[PDB]
DNA sequence: GGTTTTTCTCTTTTTCGACCTCGAATTCGATTTTAGATTTTTGG
DNA sequence: CCAAAAATCTAAAATCGAATTCGAGGTCGAAAAAGAGAAAAACC
């Protein structure tokens, strides 16, 4: 019933998630495979590729390169928060082939 | 904490017996009756010097420290006589006593002040013995060259328990407002506190630097009150020094005395106020040159605009802020473009946490001068300096000396700050401050020594595991 | 819980120096936590010491391993509460009496 | 919270505008104020309703409310005809005000009670538009069968950020008052804190059971004050109901009214006095039964002395304790002795952690009877119930309701506590209460299950391995 | 006079708040035996 | 009169506890701020 005010959307299955909030600011940030349709917070972000892809390959690619796209937004001031979103968001990384996903 | 430490633990002995605050102001008034009165018996008799003395009746004689000190004790009604005639019956003359120093109109007056010990207090008998206790305590205080203040720092860092600094990273914003200027005046301090932050300079330059005494404004009255005597009590000159009461958003003065040479300040922080705003306070002289105001959640640059406002042609200024003010919002972030509209911000330098009394946040420094080369550099700084237990660190001074020397000329060093551009500041959205720190201690490994080193593990692993199936016999 | 911080410089600290095989407990409200001192190290800041008298007997890596046999009352970290008397008395099996052959 | 929480939130809606504790005085003195005018305009005038009223001036009718309620409110000093004058220069009419029910000499007068609202305040300007404001903010609360001191029990609880109690642990304990006794009387209390766990039962047994007013003591001044307006808001009767101010461990009153028959409180913990002691304080009426005092640091049970001291032939106790107190060296051991001489001491319940406001520890429960069989029985309980986030639980009236189910007759319930023995509690160092708790979720496993299952783990580990070894081309 | 464009508010996002809140861990004062010595009393 | 034994008083190691504290890591509410729709004004 608390999709009537959630402010949320409901998502699919087969997505991947990653915080913005509080761990990083100072370490790794984590991420997952979500398998089942579900909601998140206001501290953390959901993503869905769009079927150019293979879902499982953004996730490794992300995990991945979290070491830097940490540092390319790490500081956003001396508050308790974290990550900017736009350069969160204006990462480039090398999206190949499909048999080089 | 030679012959000191001991000392301090005295005056914790004496902290009784109630809740702090009320005790304290007497505290405090008795310590201050007792310097002023032993200053004045110092300044009268340093040669015949007599404990006890009389009514030598010479007014013309007396209107001479009246000039000089600007206040007779009295006659007769110096501490060391009145603590001759100690739990005698009645305790009010004290009010009359301070009837004495506040004649004082000639000239520039610096009285009206001493209303601090008033009276509950439930009987007169109660006063009488609860006030001759006090003054017992205090004039068992072995101090008698004659550093006496730093107590009176212990015994008003005692509480919130406001805020002021810890007294190292006033040195250290001391050490901003150097160097090599022997150019009237020092200092000027919007929001004050304490005079603490507004000491060291000055107490270290008492004749290698000779420009003014100092001048500020502070919101509080009874904060107002203790920084009063606070500067009054580490013996200085009578001549300009003071401070004035009121808000600088709604008092600000002195503007025609004067643009001023070097500032320092502690400002608190989050201090909303009247929005936004109902006044013309966007048309006064130092808030129009920004564009907008400092509204209520964001109510921090207001300080350091009238920071810059009463400023020389050269000399430098430094206040305090937290880093959280980043960005701020489009409104914080045209503030920060007036601000960087020239090189009026010069450096920046962080500052880790907490390195204070339970805020528990870091902060940073902003020196500020319209003395210019120019380039933007921001020189910030993490850590290490310990923080918690003590104090603490507190703090390092070859750290210091060498982050002066990192300030001296404009170096490049890794593993801490340097400098950029002009054109970086305009590449980032005028950020504070992201770049540049680098180091990240990723490090290396090897393939081979690390699959090898794995390999050992499986012949470990794999036996035990078969010597693990031999003792499944049960 | 985690038996590791970080370094301190090691020796003319007054140093218990954690000698050939003494054993820990932590602690009070605890009383649970165990581990064998493995080579030579600190006091660091809650510990209590607990060795032997006897050398042919005890060979306490041995009571090592039969102290944490019991979760008994060990299951209860629950009161404000020093366990150091109530464990001291007893009880564990022990070969007697073919010792000290 | 149907048409109430609103009216909660309305309530934190008019909690402003400074420090909570000062404006609260007046806040409280408001309503209070409003609900002795409404309730006098109700008893005078249930019938021609007047909202105005008039100076009839029949004192020989006055006098009768004078012995009923015992105050006149006045002829036209009501809230309701003040309510027609507001912002009416001048404010200080209050005071006056309070003059007028304040005579009440005849008969056992329970005012000199109202000397809350002073006067702070900087002009008199300042205090007109203050106190007018507050009292149109008080006026608009839509409240009017008449449920109102609940918002005021928020109100006392939305302080100390003292602690009393979570109001369903009262109502726990008001049921561990329980049962089926209607004999004079209820209830005395040491150290009182707010009459809210003085309140459920004669509240819930208006007519139901009949015996007297409530009597107690507490230590504070302005929780007295809280105190008696708390619980002289609930529609009680004048007859003796009061608590008077002073200690227990001082001046322990009343001896002479009465041994009592049902006893609650609230001691706080670590509570140290004066030692050990320097009065003749173990040859008084109560702890020289016990043997010797209870010193600084555990100086919790004293008051279970000063409990057990005032009851009846048969009517129970009930106390809150924490259980650290439980065996606290040889003196506690021996005031424990003296505690188990009998069956004094008659059930013991621990209570999980938290449920309290940010303690954070457990508590437990003391129920004494001279009302014996007899054998000690320690009937502790652990989880469940929720804790932390909006009060919690708070708390399942099954739960309690069983628990009483196990009080009723002694059964001897595993996974839970049961009873035990005389010769236990000697067996025992007197502990509280480490018996008798069984379960451990030692789950037992199976040998082959476990190691077939591991044999399908290698199964699948050294193939996996194999396959990096494949993959180890590179 | 009608149509189009711009602005303002209202609906919906969204990003911060000298924090804050739960698990883990715990240093000083308060308080007690034992080590021991010294003094007093009793017995030879 | 002297010697031995017992009791008391003091130091100090030895325990013991703390309506908790410490700090690593995540708030949730809300201010405040952008996107759509509606209204008003200006121009053709």
């Amino acid at each position: 019933e608390a999709v009537l005010h959630s402010s949320t959307k409901l998502i699919p299955a087969n997505s991947i998630a990653i915080v913005v909030r509080s761990s990083i600011l100072d370490k790794v940030l984590p991420s997952a495979l979500i398998k089942v349709p579900a909601t998140l917070n206001q501290d953390m972000k959901a993503v869905i590729p769009h079927e150019n892809i293979l879902v499982k390959y953004i996730y490794h690619m992300i995990g991945s390169r979290g070491s830097d796209i940490l540092r390319a937004a790490k500081k956003t001031g001396g508050s308790v928060a974290s990550i900017d979103s736009k350069k969160l968001f204006s990462f480039k990384i090398p999206v190949p082939n499909i048999n080089e996903q | 904490a030679e012959l000191h430490r001991q000392i301090w633990q005295i005056a914790n002995d004496v902290r009784g017996s109630v809740d702090g605050w009320d005790f304290k102001q007497y505290v405090l008034g008795a310590l201050f009756y007792r310097f002023i009165s032993e200053n004045f018996s110092s300044y009268i008799e340093a040669g015949t010097d007599d404990i006890k003395d009389d009514a030598i009746k010479t007014k013309g004689y007396f209107i001479y420290p009246s000039q000089l000190f600007c206040n007779v004790a009295a006659k007769a009604n110096t501490n060391d006589r009145l603590n001759a005639d100690l739990n005698s019956i009645f305790v009010a003359i004290e009010s009359s006593a301070y009837g004495y120093p506040s004649e004082a109109d000639i000239k520039g007056l610096f009285a009206d002040f001493d209303t601090t010990s008033n009276r509950l207090g439930n009987t007169v008998k109660d006063k009488n013995a609860r006030l001759a206790a006090v003054l017992k305590g205090v004039e068992g205080l072995k101090l008698g060259i004659d550093l006496f203040g730093d107590a009176y720092e212990f015994l008003i860092s005692n509480y919130a328990a406001e805020f002021f600094t810890p007294q190292h990273v006033s040195k250290l914003i001391a050490q901003l407002a150097m160097h090599g200027q022997t150019h009237v005046n020092k200092i000027y301090d919007p929001a004050a506190g304490s005079g603490s932050l507004l000491l060291q300079a000055k107490k270290q330059f008492d004749n290698h630097i000779i420009e003014e005494g100092f001048f500020g404004q502070e919101i509080n009255h009874t904060t107002y009150n203790l920084a009063r005597m606070n500067m009054f009590l580490h013996n200085i000159n009578y001549d300009k020094f003071d401070i004035k009461l009121g808000n600088t958003l709604t008092e600000p003065h002195f503007r025609d005395e004067k643009p001023f040479d070097a500032i320092v300040s502690n400002p608190p922080y989050s201090v909303k106020w009247i929005g936004s705003d109902d006044p013309t306070l966007i048309n006064d002289e130092r808030f129009a040159p920004a564009g907008v105001l400092a509204p209520k959640s964001k109510a921090d640059f207001a300080f350091v605009l009238h920071a810059l406002n009463y400023l020389s042609a050269k000399g430098r200024a430094a206040i305090v802020c937290f880093p959280g003010i980043f960005y701020r919002g489009g409104a914080e972030q045209k503030i920060r473009q007036y601000l960087v509209d020239n090189n009026y911000v010069e450096t920046v330098i962080s500052l880790a946490p907490n390195l204070f009394f339970g805020t528990t946040i870091a902060v940073n420094i902003l020196v500020l001068s319209k003395h210019k080369t120019d380039t933007n550099v921001q020189f910030i700084d993490a850590s290490e300096l310990f923080k918690k237990e003590t104090n603490n660190n507190i703090l390092t001074d070859a750290h210091i000396e060498q982050i002066m020397q990192v300030f001296a000329s404009k170096e490049d060093v890794a593993h801490l700050a340097k400098s950029v551009a002009f054109e970086t500041v305009v590449a980032n959205d005028y950020n504070l401050s992201v770049s540049s720190y680098v180091e990240a201690k990723d490090n290396r490994e090897i393939i081979d020594i690390a699959e090898l080193n794995a390999e050992l593990k499986t012949t470990v692993s794999k036996i035990d595991q078969l010597r693990k199936d031999i003792d499944a016999i049960v | 819980g985690k038996t590791f911080i970080l370094g301190y410089t090691n020796e003319t600290h007054g140093i218990y120096q954690a000698s050939k095989a003494p054993v820990i407990i932590f602690d009070d409200f605890t009383t649970a936590n165990k581990w064998v001192d493995f080579d030579f190290k600190a006091k660091s800041s809650a510990m209590k010491m607990v060795t032997s008298c006897d050398d042919n007997k005890t060979l306490l890596k041995y009571v090592y391993y039969w102290l944490n046999t019991l979760p008994s009352e060990f299951a209860e970290g629950d009161h404000k509460r020093q366990w150091i008397s109530n464990y001291s008395q007893k009880k564990i099996p022990i070969p007697c009496p073919d010792n000290p052959e």
